[PDB]
């Protein structure tokens, strides 16, 4: 009853719907997980509803992208807001390096780009991010670190998430079973199971051109790097293999 | 001009000349160096006295207003950031010398601050025309742990021989007693023809009563 | 945008439909009268009455001064008027800075309509709901009186009131003022306008407040009077 | 205490014909005394019928250079025809003196051959003053050479008098001329590039000079 | 650069009186007397005074500053102002341009009432180009005859005094300091103020 | 119209903006008790996330989880509500330390840093295009005369003083309970006192809360003249405490 | 985006002013009494519970050394114009090198609650001031409003049944009324305001005695006072 | 002015004179020598300890984790494995960056002393203008060091012990303030370990 | 910014086959004080990218830090090991900055030597970068390799061998005397040998223990510092 026009009204029952709105979004875009494992993290991003353009380049369109080249960044949302972001986390990286002459710790970054988030839903003129983002990290001594940031602003950490379409039959998935104890290199085939299972939109076809996929483990150095093919196929073809049967 | 500062037995003292000068002539024989600050806190400064009188007018207001906004009793170290960061952005052009002395919760004690800015905190300290011969007398026979009249005492024996010694400092003595509560400032502690009517010629003259 | 006031915007007829508002809220203050004489200008007005309790003495909340030669009254909103008055007072200040010499009123009423206007016309700032009567004396045109309105108009006068019930104040003033006319009998007319406009046969001196402004001895000054003052006057209007 | 200009020296050559002009330049970067490298060359293309050549500090003349090379190539996208040679002297000229309290350390020579074929040349100043000309040279060798392309060409204080003069002489005078440059001057050079514009595009040759 | 167009004021106190004097020359590249009649005195308020000396649009500058502010004040407050209050202000006016300050040295000379009747206490005070006030209770002097002034005061002051002593002593004190300036002089005027009334005078000074 | 969609006053003088900002505090249904004796402060929270469209998952770090931090070595905070809200409070809090520490020469006092932030939210409520951080805290400290001190804030900027206080539902409900232990306590050594506020507190939020209070879904912080830092207990020290309480 | 959305209505009357106005009439009640030789600013603070401490929040402030202050309703407007009326006081010093004079300060006050009301994107503030000093022309009792306008009175109250409160204080009131006695008379006033128990702890109480300080009674002044 | 700083194993020791307290706690485990300009240095080490501040609150992490007289002080560390005690490397860049961006008028050159779990104890230089070089053996500033330069290289070891070291420091800064003319007053000597420091004076 | 206070001495640069050589001493004097005898005076941007030194110490730090971070933004948006930046790209972009602090008359008391190889056609190193932690060398064709000179006042250009300071007199005559094309590691590191001993002896500043690196197809290459046999 006009409590949902403007971000910066509060609603008799002390709710703000136009962030609930922008929650409602989000959670039909796209869906991006990224998960840890002993050697390190991976990441995984599905774009199950570019399925009906035929004319995209395969694997062009990653929706996975790194900072410091350790720090693995990704989103589910609105393309532009997503790419602000992720200029801001840059920006607050190279700032935090030339006053420091070091990278910047990963708990601070995420608050950092917390606090740019909910700065904008305070006014009236400004428009609110659309898009959840995720950034996760690892390195032998600490372990992998992954956080969540929403367009509300919080920041939890997770050790699994799921975030967009059909996120509730992925995290059903994950916390099947503790992948805690499972290497990064054999993951691979229970992601694409999960990704095969829970969406109704990709078969066999779609799964080498639409999915992207990344991990920073120990065999990259702990540092990012995107999934070659050699290792990726014979996953995906033993996963619809397993599958069929 | 000659000023000196002294911290005694939970207390602090300072003094200072009454005599201000124009160049090679003195202006005022009765000037007052000593400057209030707050119940707790005074100053007395050299160098240009309009710089010192303004930034010291400038330190107690807001002295003043910061302790009826925190509630709390002022504190000698938030005065001296004050002068060091104002000093301190004037690139030093502000010429004004300083000796601060206060009794916060901490005890008491002394700085001095520089033109520069930069500050340092002191048992006992001396500055102007004068210094040199008022600290070589405090350095000769101050001690730590006095009794009041043993520092009231000192402090003469050394603004008193600096006025005695230095051509730019002379007059009376002023000096200020601080305590953790109460204050005492003795202003003159020590001290050490008619024309007939119509001689002159006028050429005019107007009356205008004030109504 | 939602939310925008629509202050600074023509009405169908061409009005602003806030300047009319103003005027009508002026329309409600307290009376407030103004008479040119050969001796001075009168800006008698009527005190309303809040409570028993207010500090008789000085407490003038009707008249002012803007300078030595230059005086006005209200019938408005009070915070409007007084900071209306500091402009003022800044205004002729900076004018006797600049040029060594005491500012002419039209000069001042025309630098007060001005920034009348600029809040009517830019911005989306509300007008202010005050109406003054400037009068004063000076060389080139002798004593003058004006009188403004939310709107920045000003035009001059020989004898009006403004307020509630300025239309019978306006009736008696142009049944009974004359070309000239002392000092006194100005204030007499002052004080018989203020009593019919209230409605009241005998002006109480508690109710109203009456000062005036002399070129005595080439040196123009202003006379505000006090109860005593005023009690003499009403009980002279009373044996006339 | 830091004086922002150092003349890295060098010479350029500049003459006109009826339909064509040549413009030759040395191609040694120097320093007070020293030499920074025995190629470094100072006339850039502008336009297909247009070049410009330059004296004075090295990053000065580069940075000039590049920008009225941007400037011509936006003229052109927005404007679909390439700017003749007058507009492109009189856009230098502005450019020049848009500095005119930090003045470019340059000094230029701007040829080309008009859309009628004629041979054009432009000398300037530091500071944007520039005038047309049949013949110039800027740089070290200026007043060095500049009087030996005056009795060429103008050819007064003489009473025979020639003006038969036809391309291959005009390439000739000018090689010889920045040979007795390179001979006589310290900071000319020791190898000298020589463009060409005529009708049918534009050349470029090189020549070999003397290395002292 | 206060050579150029020169000046002397001075100032004294007696018993329920106050006397504060000038010399009239407004000169031109030091050695050259354009005017006899630039008065250094200000009369600022119905018992408060200010003498500038210094360079005349200096003076004339802060004049017309110093009586805006007063005016506003009086205006505003419906009182006349004080004379504490006023140094304070002028003090503060003075420090606002410590940087490419006004080349004046003014003195402040006045009555302070004491409420309670009234009682009138003379004040006087002199400034540097700063604001560098110092309170003096006795003779007060600014301008190039700073030093004649004071040693002509020193010599000559009688503490508390008749009005008409007092008017003799400041005279003499005035005219024999202007007699060793050269570029200062041409003429004095002194005021004698007390609470009934004010007695202007001009002296038969040595117009050359 | 929009009488309540800005902080404009409405008919009967009521900014129901601050209304709704308060109520959307409250509904995170997250609880913190403050309490105070002699030289010693004690804070205590629950580590849970609070109530929004997101709901808590198995792969989720509950250490991470907390809802007290720290704006100082010496003084600690604890805030409740929308959880950007709390983070931008908590970072606007340290600004203010910090500026506070470099202006002034000296560590700040927990009341003047509560006045400035109610200052803060005092500019907020008072203009139009700002809306209202929903956000309210507790700070608590120890002052240059060596004792403690325990203030309390909400949306409205009202910054008040306590000596046993509450953050979340049922306050009111909770008052009571937290008056009648201060008056049992008020019928020690420099160590003692630590334990028995400890105590003090564990027991108020066990009856407010009406459970156990797991010793991993509580988290207790403590000032002291003892330490003066604002440092958190550690678990096995709160499951002893409970244990004892038991 | 600054626009004012305080605006006037048909036949004006400023409604926003009219809540802030609602929003005072509704807060506890504060009075002030000047007498033969001092003023005083008297409040209630309503019955704190046990968690309360009456020494963090205060209803009577100082300003200067010699002027006292008390308000009635949003405690964050109060707090905010307390801090520019003591930097506004202290400006003042620093120019005159004196105290301000309670006219000026009143002014002061007076044109930025009208600036507030003015300026486009703000709301009215909700209290109400009223202000209480000493000064060379004698004493000095002021009442702001949210509109910004200032009244001269000898002796008001404001807040909840003020018009009963002020009609009770005239009952009983004289411009030569003692302080001990204007003292007493605004605890009665207050007493019989409150439709209660009142004690020590749930009045407050500020005074001006003469040339003396601006001070706040303590807790056992006002308990000696109340027998 | 003399500022002298060695590494020795486990630890490092900073020792100035007292002649115009050189030495400022930066933090518990951070400590700065100052030499040159002394109104510039305090206003640069009030800035550094400032952003000191409020790096230290920043890097906080959420949850729980870890489940003549020679008169002296001792401090212990009030944190325990450095969870949020800033790095000793940011400290000093942060320090050089302030000092690059305003060379044109700051002149002093300061010495940084510190330990880190990353790195352990650590020796870094601040030079004139925007320099930093980080000492592994040892660091030298001020007149006074100048005298003492080649002695140090004579008498340092790669592996000194603590009392080793006390004994370097100590007569090094005793011969800087006998040969240099503007370096005097009692020695003053910190000594900066793994999980403490340790403050003292010699008054020979 | 407004003079040199620390100094370094000189830097040599030669491409050779297999890459680039790059060779300096490891020694920073303040004044005539030799205070620092163990310091960095090479750095590296990236893979086929190495920045040389001579001047002061802090214009080159800040340099670095410039430099590095560049790197840093053009590895984040990078998608094909073609997306690199060349050694012409950071040649171009520090002359730029020359240009730009002198038209400020602020500049930066160095002379700058970019070196680097500007093609990816010989390696696959780029395609997937490591900035922590870290066969047979391939001939390069001198055409692919780059080095560049900045100076002060902003004067830049490109050649096969590149000296800045005093080696601009001594090692400038060797190498324009001696130097030759496609010369093996050996004959590269005597040449470099002899002109670092010739300025040793002759140039107070100089000193004998330096530092070499190298740009090949392997990357780039700090050999460990050695003392010049003399």
């Amino acid at each position: 009853a006009g409590y949902d026009l403007s971000v910066s009204t509060f609603s008799p029952d002390g709710r703000l719907y136009q962030v609930e709105y922008i929650y409602k979004s989000i959670n039909n875009n796209n869906t991006a997980l990224c998960l840890e494992c002993k050697d390190g993290i991976i990441c995984c991003c599905i774009n199950s509803n570019m399925d009906k353009n035929k004319m995209i380049k395969k694997n062009s369109y990653n929706r996975i992208y790194h900072v410091n080249n350790n720090i693995i960044i990704t989103y589910s949302g609105f393309d532009g807001d997503a790419r602000n972001i992720i200029d801001r986390a840059r920006s607050e990286a190279n700032t935090y390096y030339y006053n420091f002459h070091t990278n910047i710790p990963l708990h601070i970054l995420v608050n950092r780009i917390s606090l740019y988030i909910h700065a904008y839903t305070l006014y009236w003129h400004m428009r609110p991010f659309a898009a959840s983002i995720i950034i996760s990290s690892f390195n032998e001594k600490d372990k992998g670190d992954i956080y969540c940031i929403e367009p509300n602003g919080a920041c939890y950490k997770y050790s699994g998430i799921v975030i967009g379409k059909n996120k509730e039959m992925f995290k059903t998935e994950i916390e099947k079973k503790d992948y805690k104890d499972i290497n990064v290199r054999d993951a691979i085939e229970d992601i694409y199971k999960f990704i095969l299972t829970s969406d109704d939109h990709m078969n066999k076809n779609n799964l080498q051109n639409l999915v992207n996929f990344s991990w920073i483990c120990k065999e990259s150095s702990y540092e990012f790097q995107n999934i070659h093919e050699e290792i990726l196929t014979p996953a995906l073809n033993k996963a619809v293999e397993y599958i069929e049967k | 001009t000659t000023i000196c500062g002294l911290v005694c037995q939970n207390a602090v003292i300072l003094g200072a000349d009454t005599r201000a000068t124009e160049g090679p002539i003195v202006a005022d024989k009765n000037c007052s160096k000593l400057h209030y600050i707050s119940k707790n806190i005074w100053c007395a400064g050299a160098g240009v006295a309009g710089d010192l009188e303004h930034t010291t007018l400038w330190l107690q207001h807001n002295v003043e207003l910061h302790r009826l906004n925190t509630n709390t009793q002022p504190r000698v170290s938030m005065c001296v950031s004050r002068l060091t960061q104002e000093l301190f952005k004037y690139q030093g052009y502000k010429v004004c010398a300083i000796v601060l002395g206060g009794v916060d919760v901490n005890g008491p004690q002394l700085y001095g601050i520089h033109p520069h800015g930069s500050s340092c905190l002191l048992p006992f300290t001396a500055l102007g025309s004068g210094s040199l011969n008022a600290m070589a007398v405090l350095e000769a026979k101050y001690r730590d742990n006095m009794t009041i009249e043993e520092g009231k005492n000192l402090v003469c024996e050394a603004i008193c021989a600096g006025i005695f010694n230095d051509l730019g400092s002379g007059g009376n003595v002023d000096i200020c007693v601080i305590t953790k509560d109460s204050y005492q400032h003795i202003r003159p502690y020590k001290e050490p023809t008619i024309y007939p009517k119509g001689t002159t010629p006028i050429l005019s003259e107007k009356i205008e009563y004030i109504k | 945008r939602r939310y925008d006031s629509r202050t600074t915007t023509f009405s169908p007829e061409g009005r602003l439909y806030q300047v009319e508002y103003a005027l009508e809220a002026i329309n409600n203050a307290s009376i407030t009268i103004g008479l040119i004489t050969k001796d001075g200008v009168i800006l008698g007005a009527d005190k309303v009455f809040i409570s028993k309790l207010i500090d008789k003495a000085n407490n003038y909340e009707k008249i002012y001064k803007i300078d030595k030669h230059i005086f006005c009254g209200v019938a408005g909103l009070n915070a409007d008027a007084n900071i209306l008055i500091n402009q003022s007072r800044l205004y002729a200040q900076r004018y006797l800075y600049n040029y060594n010499e005491v500012q002419p009123v039209s000069q001042l009423v025309v630098q007060i309509c001005d920034i009348k206007q600029s809040y009517t016309q830019y911005g989306g700032l509300r007008p202010y709901g005050v109406s003054f009567l400037i009068g004063g004396y000076d060389t080139k045109d002798g004593y003058q009186l004006y009188h403004t309105d939310p709107s920045g108009n000003y035009s001059g006068w020989f004898a009006t009131a403004i307020g509630t019930n300025n239309l019978t104040a306006s009736s008696v003033l142009k049944q009974e003022w004359k070309n000239d006319m002392t000092l006194e009998e100005g204030l007499l007319l002052a004080l018989k306008t203020l009593a019919k406009s209230t409605d009241t046969e005998i002006p109480k001196s508690e109710k109203i407040e009456l000062a005036y402004l002399t070129n005595k001895d080439g040196e123009v000054y202003q006379k505000y009077l006090t109860e005593k003052e005023i009690e003499e006057l009403i009980k002279l209007y009373t044996q006339k | 205490r830091w004086y922002p200009y150092i003349d890295n020296g060098g010479t350029v050559i500049g003459l006109t014909g009826k339909d064509y002009v040549i413009l030759a330049a040395d191609t040694r970067l120097s320093l007070s005394y020293s030499i920074y490298t025995r190629f470094c060359p100072k006339i850039s293309k502008l336009t297909d019928k247009c070049i410009i050549g330059s004296s004075g500090m090295q990053s000065d003349i580069k940075t000039l250079h590049s920008l009225l090379q941007k400037k011509i190539q936006l003229f052109v996208l927005e404007h679909s025809h390439y700017p003749d040679i007058h507009v492109i002297a009189r856009l230098l000229c502005v450019i020049l003196y848009s500095r005119r309290f930090f003045p470019y350390y340059a000094f230029n020579i701007l040829a080309g051959v008009d859309e009628n074929n004629k041979g054009v040349l432009y000398n300037y100043d530091s500071v944007g003053s520039y005038c047309e000309a049949t013949h110039s040279c800027v740089g070290s060798g200026s007043q060095l050479i500049l009087p030996i392309l005056d009795n060429r060409v103008e050819q007064k204080n003489q009473l025979i008098k020639n003006t038969n003069f036809n391309l291959g002489d005009d390439i000739n005078f000018v090689k010889d001329a920045i040979t007795s440059a390179t001979e006589r001057d310290i900071y000319t050079g020791d190898k000298t590039l020589i463009y060409v514009i005529d009708k049918m595009g534009i050349n470029v040759n090189t020549l070999d000079l003397k290395q002292d | 650069i206060y050579n150029y167009n020169g000046g002397c004021v001075l100032g004294m106190s007696g018993s329920n009186c106050v006397a504060i004097a000038c010399d009239l020359r407004l000169g031109a590249n030091t050695f050259t007397t354009v005017s006899t009649k630039f008065s250094k005195i200000f009369k600022m308020n119905n018992n408060v005074y200010v003498g500038l000396s210094g360079l005349a649009t200096d003076i004339q500058t802060l004049y017309e500053i110093l009586r805006y502010r007063v005016n506003l004040y009086e205006v505003r407050q419906d009182a006349e102002m004080d004379v504490e209050c006023f140094a304070n202000m002028l003090s503060s006016i003075l420090y606002s341009n410590r940087f490419s300050p006004y080349f004046v040295n003014p003195i402040v000379v006045g009555f302070k009432l004491k409420h309670y009747k009234v009682n009138y206490e003379p004040y006087l005070t002199a400034y540097d180009l700063i604001g560098a006030k110092c309170e003096t209770r006795d003779f007060v002097v600014n301008g190039v005859t700073s030093e004649q002034l004071f040693g002509m005061c020193e010599s000559l002051y009688v503490k508390d005094q008749d009005e008409n002593g007092l008017f003799e002593t400041i005279s003499q004190c005035l005219l024999s300091a202007l007699d060793r300036d050269c570029i200062s002089g041409w003429g004095a005027e002194v005021l004698v103020l007390t609470p009934e009334k004010i007695i202007k005078k001009k002296l038969k000074a040595r117009m050359d | 119209m929009y009488d309540r969609h800005l902080t404009i006053f409405s008919p009967d003088g009521n900014l129901y903006q601050i209304e709704y900002a308060i109520k959307a505090v409250k509904n995170t249904n997250i609880t913190s008790v403050g309490v105070k004796g002699e030289n010693c402060a004690v804070i205590i929270s629950q580590k849970k996330m609070a109530t929004q469209y997101i709901s808590q998952d198995k792969l989720l770090d509950y250490n991470n989880i907390t809802n007290i931090y720290n704006i100082t070595d010496e003084i600690g905070c604890s805030m409740v509500g929308m959880p950007g809200d709390c983070l931008s409070m908590v970072y606007k809090a340290r600004s203010e330390a910090s500026e506070f520490l470099y202006s002034n020469g000296y560590n700040v006092n927990a009341e003047t840093l509560c006045r400035n932030i109610c200052d803060k939210i005092q500019v907020y409520t008072q203009h139009a295009y700002m809306r209202l951080h929903a956000c309210s805290g507790m700070i608590i400290g120890i002052d240059e005369n060596n004792k403690p001190e325990l203030f309390k804030f909400d949306p409205s900027g009202f910054c008040a003083g306590y000596r046993a206080c509450v953050i979340g539902n049922k306050e009111q409900e909770s008052i009571s309970v937290l008056e009648r232990l201060l008056e049992k306590r008020k019928k020690e050594t420099i160590d003692e006192d630590i334990r028995n506020t400890t105590i003090l507190a564990i027991e108020a939020l066990q009856t407010i809360l009406a459970f156990d209070l797991k010793a991993s879904e509580i988290e207790v912080a403590i000032v002291s003249t003892k330490n003066r830092n604002f440092t958190q207990i550690s678990e096995k020290e709160i499951d002893n405490y409970l244990t004892y309480i038991a | 985006y600054s626009f004012s959305l305080t605006t006037f209505s048909p036949t004006g009357k400023l409604v926003q002013i009219e809540y802030a106005l609602n929003r005072v009439s509704s807060s506890s009640p504060a009075l002030g009494i000047r007498a033969k030789n001092g003023v005083i600013i008297a409040t209630e603070k309503k019955s704190p519970n046990e968690l309360i401490e009456e020494n963090s929040i205060f209803k009577i402030q100082q300003i200067s050394e010699h002027i006292g202050i008390v308000y009635a309703g949003m405690p964050g407007d109060f707090r905010v114009l307390l801090k520019r009326a003591r930097k506004e006081a202290i400006r003042y010093s620093l120019q005159y090198g004196s105290e301000i004079l309670v006219k000026e300060l009143v002014k002061i006050i007076a044109s930025i609650v009208q600036e507030f009301t003015q300026t486009g994107g703000v709301r009215p503030f909700g209290l109400s001031l009223l202000i209480c000093g000493v000064d060379v022309y004698g004493y000095h009792l002021y009442q702001i409003d949210p509109s910004g306008c200032y009244f001269n009175w000898m002796a008001t109250c404001v807040g909840k049944d003020y018009q009963n409160n002020m009609s009770f204080l005239e009952k009983r009131y004289n411009k030569d009324i003692e302080i001990e006695d204007a003292i007493h008379t605004a605890i009665l006033t207050l007493k019989e305001s409150y439709e209660g128990v009142l004690n020590e702890k749930n009045i407050e109480i500020g005074v001006a005695y003469d040339n003396k300080p601006f001070k706040i009674l303590t807790q056992n002044e006002i308990k000696d006072y109340l027998i | 002015t003399t500022i002298i700083g060695i590494i020795y194993d486990n630890g490092v020791m900073l020792a100035c004179d007292s002649r115009t307290r050189k030495i400022n706690r930066i933090n518990e485990n951070l400590y700065v020598c100052r030499s040159g300009a002394s109104a510039h240095s305090q206003k640069i080490i009030e800035i550094i300890k400032h952003y000191c501040v409020s790096m230290k609150n920043e890097n906080r992490k959420k949850g729980r984790f870890h489940e003549n007289l020679v008169t002296k002080n001792k401090y212990f560390y009030e944190d325990k494995f450095n969870d949020y005690n800033p790095l000793v490397e940011n400290v000093a860049h942060i320090t050089k960056k302030i000092i690059y961006t305003n060379n044109n008028f700051l002149s002093c050159a300061l010495i940084f002393g510190g330990y880190d779990k990353i790195k352990k104890q650590q020796l870094y230089a601040v030079n004139l203008n925007g320099s930093i070089i980080e000492k592994h053996d040892f660091a030298v500033s001020g007149s006074g060091s100048i005298y003492i330069q080649s002695y140090l290289q004579d008498k340092y070891k790669k592996f000194m012990t603590k009392k080793e070291c006390f004994n370097l420091i100590l007569n090094c800064v005793k011969y800087a303030m006998h040969n240099d003319n503007s370096s005097g007053g009692l020695i003053r000597i910190v000594n900066i370990t793994k999980s403490f420091v340790e403050e003292f004076t010699v008054v020979n | 910014t407004l003079g040199p206070v620390v100094t370094g001495t000189s830097v040599i640069a030669i491409k050779y086959k297999h890459g680039i050589m790059i060779a300096a001493d490891r020694k920073a004097s303040y004044g005539s004080y030799a205070k620092f005898q163990n310091v960095e005076r090479i750095f590296k941007i990236n893979n086929k990218t190495v920045m040389g030194f001579s001047g002061e110490l802090a214009d080159a730090q800040y340099l670095h830090e410039l430099l590095t971070r560049k790197n840093i933004n053009n590895l984040s948006e990078k998608k094909r090991k073609e997306d690199m930046y060349t050694p012409q790209h950071y040649h171009s972009y520090v002359s730029r900055v020359f240009y730009v602090r002198k038209n400020r008359i602020d500049p930066l008391f160095n002379n700058i030597i970019i070196a680097g190889i500007n093609s990816q056609k010989y390696d696959n190193n780029d395609d997937n970068v490591l900035l922590y932690t870290n066969e047979e060398y391939k001939e390069i064709h001198k055409d692919d390799l780059y080095i560049g000179f900045v100076d002060m006042h902003g004067t830049n250009f490109c050649d096969d061998y590149i000296t800045t300071g005093y080696a601009r007199y001594f090692a400038l005559t060797l190498l324009r005397d001696h130097y030759k094309d496609n010369m093996t590691e050996e004959e590269a590191r005597i040449l470099i040998n002899e002109c670092l001993r010739i300025l040793y002896f002759r140039d107070a500043t100089s000193s004998n223990f330096i530092q070499i690196v190298k740009v090949t197809s392997k990357g780039v290459e700090y050999e460990e510092p050695y003392i010049l046999p003399c």
